[PDB]
């Protein structure tokens, strides 16, 4: 169940 | 008894020659169970276990959107980095992210997992507590103070608590028969002379899963701590894994020494000699 | 930057039977850059199509593949697997032992 990876550095 | 949950994504930028190559991988314990590949001819979440295929249709299109949606989040991430680091376009880096759950006996939550890298070197990491974040260097606190300002280690608690544990808890149940079943090591002695005053004992242990397992020498009683050659525990091909455990002992003194054999697979410790 | 070296180990999937079909495997760990190029050899001739695994990485970031061919181990004839990375002066060729 993959995570939402959308947060940008 | 105790398992976790693990993805590693890995973003390879290429100076001009198209988009950056996106890989990630999804692991329950040991075993493989998913695959992504930005060069791959699907552009699909890809399954590599068998009790994975059986999977519903829209589970592998929300699975597919999200490691799509990662893609681009760390192909902007890598362009984040070059103003960030203040580095040349021309210059080809790496962007890799672990995340993941461990859970204990019973099920439950034990720890969770949420971190960067560039380069090689570290970047930022969620810690145990799941509220605050590590900033590796100064390029990283940028990262820290945006993040902690919009509060995201409250989604990451969110995912890692609940989201992460139950989709763990659903592979187990799902692939009991391997996942859960634990093989023991096929072990095996081997002398080799070298010399006419030493001789080489190797201590092998093939065909084990999971891939923690503990080769020990004994020289009378006591542990032979150093003196002992360990290769790094290597996978098989198929689900099972081989290491092995070398010793130079003086020619003739051979009965001396015994191989302590450690696997969750046997149901007490080995303890082997050579013949 | 960061660059770490490759460890290579150059084995078999089941031990060595002679005229009974195998797989050669060339375990490339520990290494920065991803960018590897890892060829099998028969008689120190490049194997046709090895397949390898997907790529995947250790708690350090270091990766780690597995390079695998299915193919007949008899007593004529010698396996050895030719590794390049960014990190070697020349490429490196590990030769195949029955007692690894
Ligand atoms: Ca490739
Ligand atoms: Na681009
Ligand atoms: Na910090
Ligand atoms: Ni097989």
């Amino acid at each position: 169940t993959y995570q939402w990876i959308i947060r940008n550095w | 008894g105790s398992h976790s949950m693990r993805y590693f994504s890995t973003s390879v930028s290429r100076p001009g020659r198209g988009e950056p190559r996106f890989i990630a991988v999804g692991y329950v314990d040991d075993t493989q169970f998913v695959r992504f590949d930005s060069d791959a001819a699907s552009q699909r979440m890809e399954p590599r276990a068998p009790w994975i295929e059986q999977e519903g249709p829209e589970y592998w299109d929300e699975e597919t959107g999200k490691v799509k949606a990662h893609s681009q989040t760390d192909r902007e991430n890598l362009r984040i980095a070059l103003r960030y680091y203040n580095q040349s376009e021309a210059g080809s880096h790496t962007l890799q992210m672990m995340f993941g759950c461990d859970v204990g006996s019973d099920g439950r939550f034990l720890r969770g997992y949420h971190q960067y890298a560039y380069d090689g070197k570290d970047y930022i990491a969620l810690k145990e507590d799941l509220r605050s974040w590590t900033a590796a260097d100064m390029a990283a606190q940028i990262t820290k103070r945006k993040w902690e300002a919009a509060h995201v280690a409250e989604q990451q608690r969110a995912y890692l608590e609940g989201t992460c544990v139950d989709g763990l808890r659903r592979y187990l149940e799902n692939g009991k028969e391997t996942l859960q079943r634990t093989d023991p090591p096929k072990t095996h002695m081997t002398h080799h002379p070298i010399s006419d005053h030493e001789a080489t004992l190797r201590c092998w242990a093939l065909g084990f899963y999971p891939a923690e397992i503990t080769l020990t020498w004994q020289r009378d009683g006591e542990d032979q701590t150093q003196d002992t050659e360990l290769v790094e525990t290597r996978p098989a091909g198929d689900g099972t894994f081989q290491k092995w455990a070398a010793v130079v002992v003086p020619s003739g003194e051979e009965q001396r020494y015994t191989c302590h054999v450690q696997h969750e697979g046997l149901p007490k410790p080995l303890t082997l000699r050579w013949e | 930057m960061i660059q770490r070296t490759p460890k290579i180990q150059v084995y078999s999937r089941h031990p060595a039977e002679n005229g009974k079909s195998n797989f050669l495997n060339c375990y490339v760990s520990g290494f920065h850059p991803s960018d590897i190029e890892v060829d099998l050899l028969k008689n120190g001739e490049r194997i046709e199509k090895v397949e390898h695994s997907d790529l995947s990485f250790s708690k350090d970031w270091s990766f780690y593949l597995l390079y695998y061919t299915e193919f007949t181990p008899t007593e004529k004839d010698e396996y050895a697997c030719r590794v390049n990375h960014v990190t070697l002066s020349q490429p490196k060729i590990v030769k195949w032992d029955r007692d690894m």
